[PDB]
């Protein structure tokens, strides 16, 4: 009956819980739990609670790119593609002149790469900016060109899909006509037994917005416009299954900001909402493998570790999973 | 109207491009009479509108714009002063950013279960006009127009406006309390019941 | 009378089945089966059901490009061009200097290739990104340039049509001005008897949108904006006849999501809708060859095999053509 | 009750102090002090008090790109990304032909660089112009190309983030195809032991505006349009903590202009507003470290020093933090 | 009460003198001098009196790019960036092949340059054309490319700011991929001791305008559209102080045109309005140094000298600062 | 009181003469000549009576690019920038290989040129297409590239202004990367004592409108769209003073069209209007030197001489300054 930020969700519904039925917003009741509906809470002052381009209504009603995983339908989870690049092989092409060698243009490297999406989103024009390193020395920072642009990185899928060979990476120019050089010093250092490593400094791409009736527009809508905002107002949770990795970013409240009206979440609730787990017998299960604190290994960095120590020494239950999640903590879950 | 939804929700670029396209496709279909007629409204917009709320201009425009009927139903947004809504009081002024949950309910009680009439030459848009467009009044409208209603785009001076004649009845449904560009407006969705 | 997804077809008609009479929709009856009209049921909550760009009204009325096969007019089938690249021959050119040889650019390749369409749609500008491999090491990944770009790849046809020679692929740069190099090691590996293979990682194409009058636009519209959505809400069915192949995708329902209002289909209904087969004597026939379970061989992968395994132990009829169609199965039918 | 600059903030509120509640402006009372709210005083004549692209209302309400720090929400502090480039390692590649040397292009340089941000704003497409100097001889001035471009430079973060390797600059041509040349004389100077320095002459970037409902566009919006404006109407404040640096710019009042209505700020008030410091026992503390004048080292240039001495001779408090902050003063604070 | 040129200033106000209070125009009174207001007289028949792109109302109210100096607020002074290029060093790279010399491309030149703005306006994309001359022959003319483009050039500032080494210039192609050639003749002339001079022919740039809610925009607004008009209707006055030089262009009335209604100015009044000097004790002082004709040296060219001699012999006061300033006069002041 | 082509000028005013006062046209009277006004007569059927892009009202009122000369304010005189290229020096670079010569690229030239404007308009992006000829054989035709493009060629000025060195033109490709070649035969002809001449075929450029809201736009407004129109309906008159040359185009009347309603001009009135001469004692004076027929040399081509003979034989005054000016005449005036 009163909407401030124009997401077609009233403030009372957003604050007290709501659900989407036949593309309209209704109050949440406990009787809707058995049908498969979920309880949603968002920010009644911000159009996008999580920072991803899709608004609260689009995320809740699922009127977006259907390749987005269903765990991102919750408005508090950021639809945010985490794209890494795995290096599978390296090919050395030395240009010896036999009928002579040059110590500035002595080798050509063709690196076999393979993209990996682990986030809750498809990244429509994957353009990784990868730097090759050896001995801590950065060889080259090259952005993928039109040959190497891999469109359609589905969640949990590699751009050269299963059964296909890795992508080839051998050109540094914007138009793929100049091969990556290596001088004689590091050619001999590579011959001495060292290994080229590859790092992904950043990945550029696009997201498909909905336009007209069923139209999907991908041009001019880049992910880098929202990557910084998402990484600012979120916290990262990484599950490490024996066969897959799942990285999610969940929006968390700010105590020092009184106008920040994002809903409060615990770390356990955030894990449940991010990974789509099931609350059975009070325990959390995600795809027939236990995920609770006593069953897995939790890994944090320094600030998160000290944060949880302070919060535990101030808390009464003395358990990790029922403590407040705040903006900017890294959690790694290993099973 | 090759491809266009009922409502361009907060889409300025697509609305402007399509309105350009329809303005061109109507200009190279109309006759010289409305070519020399619409300039009168273009340069005296208040005069002919507040006269149609000497008959040659009105008759020519009515005949030339009751001939471009739209097929798909549409949703249009225009800012309308709440002085013709039987709200003889004031709601805000131009810069007072506060609306109150004491005149919000008064507006709710004033416009409720009542079909207000609305007829006349006027100007509308095709999208939600926020953050940059003119905001002359604290009442935005969300009219729903059925098939077979008058429509025409026209390029004033490189800027495109759109004219509609109306035999309308608004038939309000609810009232939102939008805050856009730091201001409290009421968005009022309505559904046309043609007479 | 009431429409939610706004595709010019009411929800009651959408749930109870419908057919198109003179570019308008009416309630479906059994009497229309004798005249040749089929039964169409689609999703009343999505503007387009199968994930393809065309809306359900356009798919049912056939109001799009007429090169799409007439079985894809069913809304539950996805207008989806599945193409590949068949490599026919290889020409190698060793650029030795006779009066010298360079060990980094000792050879060039001329890959003769031909495009193969098998989906229920053409791409109006075919651009395959194909990699060339040799004994597990990827030679190069090349996206087709303006020379190798092929328009009008009609379904069931090749871009160099029958009677024409295969196209030549010889350039890596965006403008076709740089040949593909091969160093000495891969040259020796080729000359030792090993064969270079070719794979197609991605294909970029256009879909023609038809305006109110006769106007087909294929500029700025890409398939890659929708192939993720189709692979998400679709299931892949492959038919392998001796002379031709037929690859299709049929949308599948998710039982965990209460709002996924896509119609429920069985495997047999999915196959008959995706191939336009007719019900003769209870069985299914596709172009004068039996297709039923007792006459053909059905092959799946591990996940699909397990899915049908549990669903068959749940089911009573114990027939693979009477089992529920779930999301993301791979079916290969060999006759 | 009146607005002259139509920034959706009334004139009396803008002069006497105001705060933002529920994305709307209200008068400031003492009751909001304990709730976490802050006092905002802005200029009542123009739309942007600090000159940065976000208006007074957008800055005060925080309805902008959320990666902007909290201390930039005060209208008197300019949202301003101060971007630097740090050099980590330099590589020298001599192209001696062995079977010969060229005296004009005898060497190629691989420069390992890393972008730093210190202001209250993210630069969404980082393009630094870096000149490499050697004994006063500016060898080459290189703008960052597509390969070395940087998206998502969040404040306090590096474009190659912590744990990632530096980026490689090796191309001077606009398309990254031509390596950086070094002639025989400067190569001899480099081999003698002199070190190449790297300087940043300009940084070109983008800022994201919250267009429509949550949409962000960073194309056509350049920071160079407002670099000069902000550097004109401001004074630069730099803090050098042992682990991080913080550079901001604070709007200053002009006595020579009777129509300049920017609010008066002392140096202490300017520091508190620009840094979000907390007043404990009257003193100023910044994140649990002392920042008051008696506990830090202040460094000024000639203009700031002369103005400070003259205004302190005029004043009676004889404290640097209690004097009016003028336009165009450089202040460096070290702890 | 009446406005003819539609510049939001009344014609009577423009003719009798006016000042801007609360961003609106009011008639001038003598009591406003004690508040710091400056008397403004404009032309009521042309929208832009000085010819610069900002209108009379914007110039008088200061509602333009705030980096514009306060001296350009008077509508009779043109906001006009006088930008020059200064050589600091020249580096010559001899292209000898050592194991050979080419007589057409024997040497390459690295020119270290630094920009200098002196007018009352900032230029936002400084692209100068430098011609390198030697012994009367123009070796080359070079427009600055993307590497040498310098944005945000504030008045009185150098693009490589004070503290940074000068910018390098070594390529003539639009994409910086071809060094500047010198044949054996000018190489021998340089080795004989002749020195290369640099001149600036044209300097292209941009200026910032206000666009809707997007604020400052700088693309598509070139100075070259307006510098012809400004240089036509103005007189150029140059001040030479030992620290900085000040170039201004003050609009002048045409006596033979009876529609040219621009205010009539003397040379003394024009100098005072151009430099913002203060008239105390009859004489004019600019930043606390005298500027009157009895304390400075005035330098003219032939046309200005003849005009000034004839007008002095016609006039009775016999003072250079008391005589009418005509169109196209060059005045240089040395202190 | 009636306007046919709606150019803010009534038909009666346009036919019988008018002057401009306060930006509105009034009937011309004999008393207005004392105040400095002029008599304007134009064609009441064409909005541009001379074919130049500015309307008759804009030309009469002077509301155009203000650097246009005062003598082009008369509507019959065409605003037309006549741009020529003068070659000052030739730089010969022989690319002998010393340690060889190629007789196909044996020489490189670097022509020092300078632009001259003579018409009554500034031509805002001068792009000359000049051919270098050698004893009748055109070596190469070069259109000026981005280096050689000179904006702001003001009337009566040179693009390198008086005091600067000539511009260098040395490349013929669009992106300035390859020098101009001369083969063995032409190099030997140059060494034998022959000289290279430089002719200008076309000069492309822009002009300034004011169609935007208070701005000058010179992109897409080319003179090449109007030079043919002016050369069709115009007659060229050239005056050759010792220090300057002045070339004008004055529109003439066709007697074979009953609808060509442009005012009839004699050659005396045309010269006076084209050069702004003053009638002192009946004779014509331009810059205080007589141009009356008794004291000046008039040059015509063959067709003009035949026309002047056939028109003087049917005249009673036998004066060249009295005969009606025809279309497409070339009159040269030498004092
Ligand atoms: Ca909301
Ligand atoms: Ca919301
Ligand atoms: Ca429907
Ligand atoms: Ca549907
Ligand atoms: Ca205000
Ligand atoms: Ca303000
Ligand atoms: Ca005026
Ligand atoms: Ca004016
Ligand atoms: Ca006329
Ligand atoms: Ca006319």
């Amino acid at each position: 009956d009163l909407d401030t930020d124009n997401d077609n969700i009233p403030d009372s519904y957003e604050r007290n819980g709501y659900t989407i039925k036949d593309l309209i917003a209704v109050k949440w009741e406990d009787s809707f739990a058995e049908q498969g509906y979920k309880k949603y809470v968002s920010n009644y002052l911000e159009s996008n609670t999580a920072g991803d381009p899709y608004t609260d209504y689009e995320k809740a009603s699922g009127s977006f790119d259907k390749a987005i995983k269903t765990e991102a339908r919750d408005p508090l989870v950021a639809a945010y593609p985490i794209v890494g690049v795995g290096m599978e092989k390296l090919i050395i092409s030395t240009n010896e002149h036999a009928s002579s060698i040059n110590k500035g243009e002595s080798a050509y490297i063709n690196a076999n790469v393979r993209y990996y999406n682990t986030g809750t989103a498809p990244m429509y024009k994957v353009t990784p900016t990868t730097n090759l390193v050896l001995d801590g020395d950065t060889l080259s920072t090259i952005k993928a060109q039109e040959n190497q642009i891999g469109n359609n990185l589905s969640p949990g899928d590699t751009y050269p899909k299963k059964g296909l060979s890795p992508l080839a990476l051998n050109t540094m120019d914007q138009f793929s006509s100049r091969l990556i050089p290596i001088n004689y010093d590091q050619l001999k250092k590579l011959d001495a037994g060292k290994q080229i490593k590859l790092e992904t400094t950043q990945v550029s791409g696009n997201f498909g917005t909905k336009n007209s009736s069923g139209q999907i527009v991908t041009e001019g809508n880049s992910w880098s416009d929202y990557i910084s905002q998402i990484d600012s107002i979120s916290a990262s949770i990484i599950l490490d299954t024996e066969n897959e990795s799942y990285e999610r970013r969940v929006t968390a409240k700010n105590l020092q900001d009184p106008e920040d009206k994002t809903p409060e979440l615990t770390i356990g609730e955030a894990i449940e909402k991010a990974f789509g787990a099931t609350k059975k017998d009070g325990l959390l299960y995600f795809n027939d493998i236990p995920i609770d604190e006593s069953c897995v290994e939790l890994i944090f960095d320094d600030n998160t570790a000290n944060k949880i120590k302070d919060s535990l020494k101030t808390l009464s239950d003395k358990k990790i999973y029922n403590v407040k999640l705040e903006r900017g903590m890294n959690i790694l879950i290993k099973t | 109207p090759i491809e266009r939804p009922e409502d361009f929700l907060k889409d300025k670029e697509k609305a402007k491009e399509w309105e350009r396209k329809e303005a061109e496709r109507i200009e190279q279909k109309l006759e010289r009479s409305e070519k020399e007629a619409l300039e009168s409204y273009k340069k005296d917009s208040v005069e002919i509108s507040k006269y149609s709320q000497r008959e040659k201009e009105y008759k020519e425009l009515r005949n030339a714009i009751s001939k471009n009927k739209i097929d798909k139903p549409m949703y249009v947004y225009y800012f309308e002063s709440p002085e013709k809504f039987a709200f003889n009081k004031v709601i805000r002024t131009e810069n007072q950013n506060e609306i109150s949950l004491e005149k919000f309910n008064e507006f709710k009680e004033t416009i409720q279960n009542k079909l207000f009439k609305q007829d006349g030459f006027k100007d509308i848009s095709l999208y939600e006009p926020g953050k940059g467009d003119e905001k002359p009044t604290p009442l935005l409208m969300h009219l729903k127009l059925p098939r077979n209603t008058g429509m025409l785009p026209y390029t004033n001076t490189n800027n495109v406006s759109t004219l509609i004649e109306q035999g309308y009845s608004i038939k309000i449904d609810k009232i939102v309390r939008i805050v856009i560009d730091g201001k409290h407006y009421i968005k009022a969705e309505a559904s046309v019941v043609s007479s």
